[PDB]
């Protein structure tokens, strides 16, 4: 009986990182689903009995694959899982009701009854912490930690000390396999919350605080694009602090490892903001430019999924190629080069009107300028260039598409 | 650790790789280095067992008898510079 | 003869300059030291051996 | 519509740039981020308030591979390639001796250049030397450049006449220094035969 389930697992992990390993998208997303359906239907024969103990390890190690399987095809995280987590509590619990953080601690002291589980037990806590951490609940994280360790971690309040405190139990000795362990996860942890602190440790005006983080992500695993960013970063909290040659270091790394480097071309124009290198600052984004034109996943925990978004304040955003030809013509008419912000703005003007075929241009929404503000620019940049009789087309073609910006549009014509 | 070579890290695991000696180096965080002084041709290998498992998971060993790449490089290019010099 | 000399002297040069312009690069890092380098050596080891030393 | 005739831009829409195109990206990128550097800002950054003096603590001794150990961790405090360095210090250690007292120089200008670009030869062959970085660092030092300090180098080649001439931003500046140098080294070269010589194998070069 638990010789076929134990045979059901492993076969299924074997066949899982088969697909990992070799496979096109067909067919590593067939053997997948396939191996899903598998351990899905495997699970609920398992809940098919009451609570005895033998079946425990195994049905953890079982659930956990499943959820590791269901976030890294999903690439993000949902509360069904947490549901997962909540009923395989309350099936272990049987054995000897309220609220998650209830039954963490209940949990915690029932493994400390000594069940052989706990690296089964630390491997879904890691899970559990993902999850928490996607959702920013590092509040009752950090008591969940606490009440992992000892109590007397009651005032090591930092979430890096405790990640650091959380011994992964075992050696994982011959048992059913899996997709992952505690250490994969404890590094990937690590990483991702020395990340989200420092990027907002920087955000927030702290770029003394930031760095300490920022290195300790690099210091430990990490994948050649979060160090990109993390090189960004660093070279981003140098730039706040005033060390305008050291940043350009860390952005030069980022760009040698890197095959994504926007956000590097951005730091580097902000920087030549800050000492009036605009000629630097215009030509780095003139590549930035060819740079955003450029463009795997695996069956496993990965350091992309406990990433959030890029936000406008990180430095690490970067508009579209045209939101960014927009800064582009913007910054070179403010430097007072009309010759060339002109023909920026007409190549960008028709990035979005004469966009019908290829893939439409995203609209600049409410944080965007409108659209017909462009307009103007772009007639201002004309006339500064001497384009007045092509202003007087724009002018024409704005009134024929449709306030202040009709006014305006009849002084710039005057002007032409 | 040895604390006056530190380049150094003696196992000292009590089973049967004890005895083993390694070092570790690290040019440009991926192209690293490492070398074995190890008792006999076993524990030369089951060394790389117990490793390969753990890393990376394209991570592409490679044994080296004659030099590192960048020295041999180097050293190429210094007879190919020293000889069109001659022949110039 | 100043004929084949002046010929040798060139194609020589050439060569020259561009193993220059690789040893920048290793010492810059710019483009790698990490393979087919070796090639692009061998390659001109090989343009090199065929009518080596000719001895008159 | 005569006004959209007029407006519209046909080059607008673009593709996913190929990939031999992303390394010469990245490559002029890197080469732009390291062509604004500049290392007394670093030295005065990093280190607390450049010449062969500023790395080798103060004159202990003009040996090779003393000021060579001594680079590296110049290099490792800082984080540059070491040839950079090399090219920078010697860039600086060169307009010294063009400018610290025409078209030439004489003796001991010539005797510290020489003590000076013969260890330049010993760290090419030990490869700790960038050559387009001192270039570079030249063109900094544009016009304190003497026309016999340049033909020194030419021809004790730790730079050639083309790895210059192809290595400065613009070209009409490059054409008109060397046209007024030649002018007035034409003017010279008749002051004396014993000038004359110096100055007719140079030219003739």
């Amino acid at each position: 009986c638990l010789d076929l389930w134990r045979e059901k697992n492993d076969r299924l992990v074997r066949q899982a990182k088969v697909a990992q390993n070799s496979g096109l998208t067909l067919r590593r997303q067939q053997l997948a689903q396939d191996a899903l359906e598998g351990l899905r239907g495997l699970l609920h024969s398992l809940q098919g009995l009451p609570a005895a103990v033998p079946v425990l390890p195994l049905e953890l190690t079982v659930t956990c694959n499943f959820i590791i399987l269901r976030a890294s095809l999903a690439q993000g995280f949902t509360e069904d899982q947490a549901q997962d987590i909540q009923r395989s509590l309350e099936r272990v619990l049987e054995t000897q009701e309220q609220g998650l953080r209830e039954l963490w601690d209940s949990v915690l002291r029932a493994s400390c009854l000594l069940p052989e589980l706990l690296s089964a037990l630390h491997r879904l806590v890691g899970l559990q912490a993902a999850l928490w951490l996607s959702a920013d609940r590092l509040g009752d994280l950090a008591l969940l930690l606490e009440t992992l360790n000892g109590s007397q971690s009651g005032a090591s309040k930092d979430l890096l000390l405790l990640l650091k405190t959380w011994s992964p139990p075992a050696e994982e000795l011959d048992a059913p396999l899996t997709l992952q362990d505690a250490q994969g996860l404890k590094d990937v942890l690590l990483t991702a919350f020395a990340y989200r602190q420092g990027l907002q440790e920087l955000i927030t005006g702290n770029p003394d605080k930031a760095l300490s983080s920022l290195h300790e992500a690099a210091s430990g695993l990490c994948p050649r694009p979060v160090l990109v960013q993390v090189y960004t970063a660093l070279g981003s909290c140098h730039r706040k602090m005033g060390n305008p040659q050291r940043a350009l270091l860390y952005l030069v790394a980022a760009l040698k490892e890197g095959s994504a480097w926007g956000p590097p071309l951005l730091e580097a124009s902000r920087l030549y903001q800050q000492l009036g290198d605009t000629t630097a600052e215009l030509e780095s984004l003139e590549l930035l430019v060819e740079a955003l034109n450029v463009p795997a996943p695996q069956f496993l925990i990965e350091v992309e999924l406990l990433l959030p978004p890029p936000d406008l304040a990180s430095p690490l955003h970067c508009g579209t190629q045209s939101q960014t030809k927009h800064i582009l013509a913007s910054r070179c008419l403010q430097t007072g080069r009309a010759g060339d912000a002109a023909e920026h703005y007409l190549d960008l003007l028709a990035l979005l009107l004469d966009s019908s075929e290829p893939r439409f241009s995203p609209p600049p929404s409410p944080p965007g300028p409108c659209m017909p503000e462009v307009f103007l620019e772009a007639a201002v940049a004309l006339i500064q260039a001497g384009r007045a009789q092509d202003a007087l087309t724009l002018c024409e073609e704005l009134l024929s598409r449709t306030p202040l910006w009709v006014s305006a549009t009849h002084l710039l014509q005057g002007q032409a | 650790i040895i604390k006056e070579f530190p380049e150094v890290y003696f196992c000292e695991r009590p089973g049967s790789f004890y005895g083993t000696l390694f070092t570790w180096k690290q040019r440009t965080p991926f192209e690293g280095i490492l070398i074995i002084y190890s008792r006999n041709q076993t524990v030369m290998f089951q060394c790389l067992h117990n490793l390969i498992r753990i890393l990376p998971i394209n991570c592409f060993l490679k044994n080296l008898k004659s030099g590192s790449e960048n020295f041999l490089i180097d050293n190429m290019a210094f007879t190919l510079e020293k000889e069109l010099v001659t022949l110039s | 003869r100043v004929q084949y000399l002046r010929q040798i002297h060139a194609n020589h040069e050439t060569l020259l300059r561009e193993v220059q312009t690789l040893r920048d690069r290793l010492c810059t890092e710019d483009e790698a030291s990490s393979c087919a380098t070796a090639q692009r050596l061998l390659q001109v080891y090989r343009q090199l051996r065929h009518p080596s030393l000719i001895l008159l | 519509r005569r006004a959209w005739a007029e407006l519209l831009a046909g080059r607008v829409k673009r593709e996913k740039y190929n990939p031999e195109r992303a390394q010469k990206l990245k490559e002029s990128a890197v080469r732009l981020l390291r062509s604004h550097q500049d290392l007394n800002a670093l030295l005065l950054e990093v280190e607390g308030p450049v010449i062969d003096c500023d790395s080798s603590e103060a004159y202990a001794n003009h040996s090779s591979s003393f000021i060579g150990s001594a680079l590296q961790d110049q290099a490792s405090r800082l984080g540059v390639p070491v040839g950079i360095l090399s090219a920078g210090m010697v860039a600086s250690s060169v307009g010294q001796i063009c400018t610290a007292p025409p078209v030439l120089l004489t003796v001991e200008q010539r005797k510290k250049l020489s003590s000076l670009l013969e260890f330049a030869q010993y760290l090419l062959a030990h490869s700790m030397f960038s050559r387009l970085s001192f270039c570079q660092e030249l063109w900094k030092i544009q016009s304190s450049l003497l026309l016999e300090a340049v033909w020194h180098l030419h021809v004790q080649g730790i730079v050639s006449l083309q790895e210059l001439l192809e290595s400065h931003p613009d070209m009409h500046a490059v054409g008109s220094w060397l046209f007024r140098n030649l002018c007035c080294l034409c003017e010279q070269m008749e002051a004396s035969c014993q000038h004359a010589d110096v100055a007719r194998a140079m030219l003739s070069d």
